[PDB]
């Protein structure tokens, strides 16, 4: 068996989401942001936000709204978790004494079902009668918020539509009514239905369906005054209610997806859209009062305001303050102006919240020959796209290099005193037949700049038509110096070249240090590319040069420097390349039984091969003979989004569903059956996804620093800026700790009543497995901040064995000083 | 795509037996005593008179490859009965096979087994399977007896006379080499003629054609009354030559 | 000739690498040196001479080399490891079963999550298994292991059942006692729960019925560790046995003893709503309890929801891409 330890370096920075209400008192403005299984509260005041608290969830928010039962003085808080635990909240405060209660609670988990590909969805009634949830494909999920309801019991209403986009209880309906629209092979349509709790199934809606816009996006459902819905699309917006029917569709909004949307005055007059290129827009409906006295949508407005980061969510305040909460970019407060400013916005920034992005890749360098190590991430996506640069100092610091384009991979070269990488930025058909950039970007400032003149497949003679208004990725090699971070050199790819791979290295006998980039020719045509090329540069003077290239016939995946060789994977192939004294690429030796090897990881002449779904294998480089040799293989079938080796022995990999594993050599060698059998004896759901692992740590290393129970050191970058650790036990340590878990998990009260067993489970829509060989080290953490009492409850009865007493009892503050240095590795 | 496994008897001249030297009476008894063992083994092991034919079937196939002098016979017939039971689904365990063979073999017959008989046995079922190319499927003529047995309509007792003295002159055809010579549909129909001219019986007028004199036409399609002859005598040797006679 | 099975050496094929740990040995992805070929390798291992060669295999040599389907495993040929050379005794090389080298297994498609399948190539998916087992119960044969892994395709869309090692003919008018609990637990039919030890060939119906709905749910139907277990869930989706509507269950060994909570009512319809109306009808008729009441392979590709189906539009699944694998 294998024994891990996991802690959280840094929390989760992405924004999941975010809603505003009276939570904390009836009286206050709250701003409740949601952060991957992390709830931040705020107050809203005139400068910006006062934090109040901030809870961990063990599970995914998925569903987060604010509700006011009548009965109730303040708003409830309903989460959804995206393993279906479902609660409601509420804040309680004595004096100094901030607490979060679990009203009601339970899993609204369905036997059988088809999870929708539009994910959840939940929406709460306007009377507050009953929460809607959209799970599963075909079935309407309802919880009837009575007050007895204390385990959220709930039932299942048929539906017809299947394939249902958008979801939102109406406004003004005489019964609880939901307006969704829909797709079958007609296109899209919206659609009504009424809900009764009573007869518990819909009954027919309030207004006939219409047909909508084929990429019919999102419903906002407006307010009492007007009454009906709109529904936004990629070129038109409409406003649909019984025999009104309103549609504008203004030039400027086709250019970019709309994904977020709020609404600005509490009665439907003006609502906020933003879009991908961080756009953001204000919806305008305009009155007309009537003789009657009754008060009539005339028509729709949208006037744009200025840019934002990419928003995923957006949420006015107060005044002209907006929050923009942003995952694929940093997070911010902005303020919306009457007068636009001389450039013609009316949106002027205020405070900017450090979101660490996507991380894409990720290494470990000490810039300072410190000894610590600092940690350069590629984060960010298109105009968020940024290298972050983050040392340890209580607090990390981080310093953010604007690229205002999507970096792909980096790589550290000493010899050249800058980092490699390797960039993506957008450029769409234009009139003249070839393309133009949105923006200035890393690649089009660099101070010298080339292009590949390659001739390896210009034969062509294969037809690629273009579009005007396209979109096209154009990627660059990015030359950055480690101490300015300024853009040195940049190198454009060949068109319909994707970069995939970069490392640098020495080969061979040659004494230069080269960067070497795998590349893929992606055509709309292909699912797997057929083209590709590894190009061989040297940084020198301030310019790079085109050393060698090898042409392949695949997409080079992942490469990894081998013993003065390189190792490639060409999409099933792994392969082996030595480095001649004619400066050019010699293939040794191959490998084939992968269905397609995404990642690539060494040490010795051992090889880590992930393949996309047959999950981790165990290669060796045998010299004597000259070519590969499969030690063992991970025949559970796992997806792979990065892996890592930990020793000789132990193996790391990450899986799509949020699940870490690890796999181990079966280490008995009666058959060699067994010793080819890898046996996966670690299984944690992070409730992340990593992209990159990587060898180091953060920690300042003085040569002083007591030797931890902790042996070893993996670093790993998650979609939603977690940074996170892997590190290895003893097996009398593991046991401590996890015993200690346990004991901890009795004594610790969890938020919505969450079983954290149940959390980190190995969860797959197909299985759910009890987590093993894996200590929760945010959990452990947590001992320091449970109180006196809560301590020694944990301590009682609690035995280590090995020590100086084989078994030797724990006191609440032997126990104390443990978690301590635990929490000195990071 | 499958192998041909039936030789002509002129081909039972060239066998590797006789061209060691084994005269044509020899072998003959060699698999006869063969087929035997395998039965008698067989049958003391309450295995289905398919498992006990299949047995035989591979055993007489073994011996068009190889000579008796260089395989004891008993060996390669217990060997034979061995993977009959997988094959057929009637699985006995290798020792209980030698149990009942030591049963029923003196000491100097024994002897083939040499000092440990299990291994012996299990080493052969290598050959074996080489040897019959893996085709296991073995089709008997009991099938073909009862198939076409069904098809007669007329006194009952008159019927079952005829089928069980068929039936025996299958059970005495596991002898001979007829298994090699002719498909079992031919000799589920040989052996139905057979009894039907000792028994004084006209089996056409219980068919579905009863003026159709060649009433087997119907059954097994191109087949001469000379080829059933040659196996009616083939059978009704070897009751003349042992002293036992025809059932009746 | 072609015929002459066991002779050949595995010299022919080039080993690429290790694709599955099997029941009797282990299999290997493998090219064939004079063709190009892709093959399979299944390898038996008689060396540990307990019962010599398996007869899990003897079973697939003797029940393939019978069965010719599109939608059935065809068995190549049969190679040996070099001899050694006249001495039997001392050999104890390995033999292969050569296969035809099928691009993926169902459970790997479905454990990655990756394979989105659309209502028509769910038809052309079952039709096929259909077709194939109708053929096998033509022939008398049970398949009696019907498991996603045994379920074999190929990025064509052809499908090809595959694990035979558990068959074993069936006849109606000899019932004997025969292994017990031979499906795997979670496609296992509610009979082999209360071990008839005499079963039907609806045993495979119910676990290809089990393989429909989960190919709309993308989530396996009834997942248990426990026998018992399993009936629960079966019981509470299909209805819990009674004689009502399994006249005989009294007869069955287990029958009093193995009970659920409750006698649960049958809820199919109203939990798989979301499934087309004509697939449901075949579910409701695959998952029947009575086995004598189930559906045979010839009435489900008699159903409107394949009879109408044409092979000749293989339609082939959603498989990843790379842009799939690129998040
Ligand atoms: C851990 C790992 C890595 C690579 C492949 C695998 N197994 C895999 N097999 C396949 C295809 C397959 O079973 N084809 C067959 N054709 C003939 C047979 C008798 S079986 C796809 S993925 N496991």
């Amino acid at each position: 068996m294998s024994y891990n330890y996991v802690v959280t370096a840094q929390k989760p920075t992405a924004v999941n989401g975010c809603v505003t209400g009276h939570f904390t008192s009836a009286e206050d403005l709250n701003l409740l942001i949601a952060k991957n299984t992390r709830l931040e509260i705020y107050v809203v005041t005139a400068e910006g936000l006062r934090p109040v608290k901030e809870v961990g969830m063990y599970g995914k928010i998925a569903v987060m709204e604010l509700f006011r039962p009548k009965g109730e003085s303040k708003d409830l808080l309903f989460i959804l978790t995206a393993k279906y635990n479902a609660c409601i909240l509420e804040y309680k405060q004595s004096g100094e004494s901030i607490d979060i209660i679990t009203r009601a609670h339970g899993n609204v988990q369905d036997r059988i079902g088809r999870p929708s590909e539009t994910g959840i969805i939940g929406i709460i009634d306007p009377e507050c009668r009953m929460i809607g949830l959209r799970l599963y494909d075909g079935l309407f999920k309802v919880i009837p918020l009575d007050r007895d309801n204390k385990e959220l019991k709930a039932f299942n209403i048929r539906l017809e539509e299947l394939h249902v986009i958008d979801v939102k209880f109406l406004y003004g309906c005489q019964a609880p009514t939901i307006c969704f629209v829909y797709q079958d092979p007609q296109g899209r349509h919206v659609k009504t239905y009424e809900v009764s709790l009573r007869e518990k199934e819909f009954n027919k809606g309030p207004w006939k369906q219409e047909n909508v816009e084929a990429e019919a996006s999102m419903v906002i459902a407006v307010p009492e005054p007007f009454g009906g819905a709109i529904i936004i699309g990629q070129e038109s917006i409409t406003y649909h209610n019984g025999d009104k029917y309103l549609a504008i569709a203004p030039p400027i909004i086709k250019q970019s997806t709309i994904v977020c949307h709020n609404r600005v005055d509490p009665n439907g007059s003006r609502y906020l859209l933003g879009d991908m290129e961080g756009r953001l827009f204000m919806l305008l409906l305009e009155k007309e009062e009537q003789m009657d006295g009754t008060v009539t949508l005339k028509d729709l407005r949208v006037e744009l305001l200025g840019e934002t980061s990419i928003a995923e969510c957006l949420t006015y305040l107060d005044n002209g303050v907006v929050f923009v909460g942003s995952r694929l970019g940093d997070s911010q407060l902005v303020k919306l102006n009457v007068d636009s400013n001389e450039q013609g916005s009316y949106v002027v920034a205020m405070e900017t919240f450090t979101n660490l992005g996507p991380i894409v890749d990720m290494c470990v360098v000490d810039l300072e020959r410190q000894g610590q190590g600092q940690l350069v991430t590629c984060s960010g996506a298109f105009k968020e796209g940024s290298l972050r640069i983050i040392r340890n100092g209580q607090k990390l610091h981080i310093r953010t290099v604007p690229l205002y384009e999507s970096p792909r991979k980096i790589c550290y070269q000493e010899v050249s005193q800058c980092f490699g990488v390797l960039s993506s930025r957008i450029e769409v058909q234009d009139t003249s037949g070839g393309t133009t950039a949105l923006r200035p970007s890393a690649s089009t400032q660099a101070l010298s700049s080339s292009v590949s003149s390659s001739k390896l497949f210009s034969s062509s003679t294969a037809p690629h038509e273009t579009s005007f208004g396209e979109e096209v990725e154009v990627h660059n090699l990015l030359i950055i110096d480690q101490h300015t971070f300024e853009v040195l050199h940049a190198h454009q790819f060949l068109q319909n070249e994707y970069a995939l791979s970069l490392v640098s290295c020495k080969l061979g006998k040659d004494p230069n240090t080269y960067f070497i980039v795998g590349t893929a020719m992606v055509y709309p045509e292909e699912a797997e590319p057929k083209q590709g090329r590894i190009v061989v540069f040297q940084y020198s003077d301030g310019k790079l040069q085109t050393v060698a290239e090898k042409e392949v016939k695949g997409a080079v995946y992942s490469m990894v420097e081998f013993n003065g060789k390189l190792l490639a994977s060409i999409n099933s192939t792994v392969r082996l390349y030595e480095w001649t004294t004619e400066k050019e690429l010699r293939t040794e030796c191959n490998h084939y039984n992968n269905i397609m090897a995404l990642y690539l990881k060494t040490k010795g002449d051992f090889i880590l091969v992930g393949d996309l779904m047959r999950s981790v294998l165990l290669l060796a480089y045998k010299p004597m003979e000259g070519n590969f040799e499969e030690i063992a293989r991970d025949f559970n079938p796992n997806w792979m989004s990065a892996v890592e080796i930990l020793d000789d022995d132990n193996f790391l990999g990450a899986e799509n569903a949020f699940n870490l594993f690890v796999c181990q050599k079966d280490s008995a060698a009666t058959t060699d059956e067994e010793r080819q059998h890898l046996q996966e004896v670690g299984l944690f759901h992070l409730g992340e996804f990593v992209n990159v692992f990587c060898h180091g740590s953060l920690v300042m290393q003085n040569l002083g620093e007591t030797s931890t129970p902790t042996q070893g050191s993996v670093l790993f970058g998650t979609v939603n800026g977690m940074i996170g650790l892997v590190t290895s036990l003893s097996e009398s340590w593991y046991n401590l700790l996890l015993d200690m878990q346990n004991r901890l998990n009795k004594v610790i009260k969890s938020v919505g009543k969450i079983e954290h067993s149940f959390w980190r489970s190995f969860h797959t829509e197909r299985k759910t497995e009890p987590a093993t060989g894996f200590i929760d080290g945010d959990l452990i953490e947590s001992f320091l901040d449970i109180s006196r009492p809560k301590m020694q409850e944990v301590v009682a009865n609690l035995q280590y064995d090995d020590g100086s007493g084989m078994k030797r009892e724990a006191t609440a503050d032997d126990l104390i000083k443990v978690v301590e240095e635990l929490t000195r590795i990071h | 795509t499958k192998p041909c496994w039936y030789w002509d008897k002129k081909d039972l001249a060239h066998t590797p037996s006789q061209l060691e030297g084994l005269d044509p009476a020899t072998e003959a008894r060699y698999r006869r005593e063969g087929a035997r063992f395998i039965f008698d083994v067989g049958t003391r092991l309450g295995l289905h008179y398919d498992t006990l034919a299949t047995g035989i079937i591979y055993f007489h196939r073994f011996y068009m490859f190889h000579s008796f002098k260089q395989f004891p016979r008993y060996v390669t017939g217990a060997c034979c009965l061995f993977l009959a039971g997988k094959v057929e689904e009637t699985p006995k365990k290798c020792k209980d096979i030698i149990k009942t063979a030591r049963s029923l073999l003196n000491d100097v017959q024994f002897g083939q087994f040499g000092d440990d008989p299990k291994e012996e046995v299990m080493v052969l079922e290598r050959i074996l399977l080489q040897t019959i190319k893996f085709d296991l499927q073995v089709e008997h003529p009991y099938q073909f007896l009862l198939k076409y047995a069904k098809q007669l309509k007329g006194d009952k007792n008159k019927i079952q006379k005829l089928v069980q003295m068929a039936w025996t002159f299958v059970n005495d055809s596991l002898c001979t080499t007829l298994s090699l010579q002719w498909e079992p549909e031919i000799i589920a129909v040989a052996v139905m003629y057979l009894a039907g001219r000792l028994c004084k019986f006209e089996i056409q007028e219980w068919t579905s054609k009863p003026m159709y004199r060649r009433w087997w036409e119907q059954f097994v399609q191109d087949v001469p009354v000379d080829v059933l002859e040659d196996i009616c005598h083939q059978i009704l040797d070897l009751y003349s030559q042992g002293k036992q006679q025809m059932p009746h | 000739t072609e015929s002459d099975w066991g002779k050949r050496c595995v010299d022919k094929f080039d080993i690429i690498g290790i694709i599955g740990e099997g029941t009797y040995g282990q299999v290997y992805k493998a090219k064939d040196k004079d063709t190009g070929e892709l093959v399979a390798l299944k390898k038996v291992r008689l060396d540990n001479e307990k019962e010599g060669f398996p007869i899990t295999a003897i079973r697939e040599i003797k029940i393939l080399r019978q069965l010719i389907h599109r939608s059935v495993v065809n068995m190549k040929e049969i190679v040996t490891d070099k001899q050694d050379a006249l001495d039997f005794k001392k050999d104890k090389g390995a033999f292969y079963l050569v296969f035809e080298y099928m691009d993926h297994d169902l459970m790997g498609l479905l454990e990655s999550g990756l394979v989105h399948f659309s209502e028509d190539h769910i038809k052309s998916f079952m039709k096929q298994l259909m077709e194939g087992l109708e053929y096998c119960h033509k022939k008398n044969f049970l398949h009696r292991d019907i498991k996603c892994s045994n379920i074999l395709l190929n990025n064509s869309g052809q499908i090809k059942l595959a694990d035979f090692g558990l068959a074993r003919l069936y006849n109606s008018e000899e019932s004997r006692p025969y292994t017990n609990k031979v499906i795997t637990l979670w496609y296992r039919p509610p009979e082999l729960l209360l071990g008839e030890e005499r079963y039907t060939p609806a045993i495979d119906v119910w676990s290809c019925g089990c393989i429909l709905g989960e190919l709309f749910t993308k989530k396996p139907i009834f997942q248990a560790n426990l026998e018992l277990a399993q009936l629960e869930l079966i019981s509470r989706l299909c209805g819990s046995p009674c004689p009502a509507v399994w006249p005989d269950v009294i007869r069955l060994p287990y029958f009093n003893t193995m009970k659920p909570k409750k006698q649960y009512r049958r809820r199919l319809r109203e939990e798989f709503s979301f499934i087309p109306s004509a697939a449901l009808d075949l579910l409701d008729h695959m998952l029947t309890l009575d086995p004598s009441k189930r559906c045979t392979a010839e009435q489900t590709l008699q159903s409107d929801f394949l009879k109408d189906v044409e092979l000749s539009k293989m339609a082939p699944p959603d498989l990843p891409h790379w842009q799939d694998c690129h998040e």
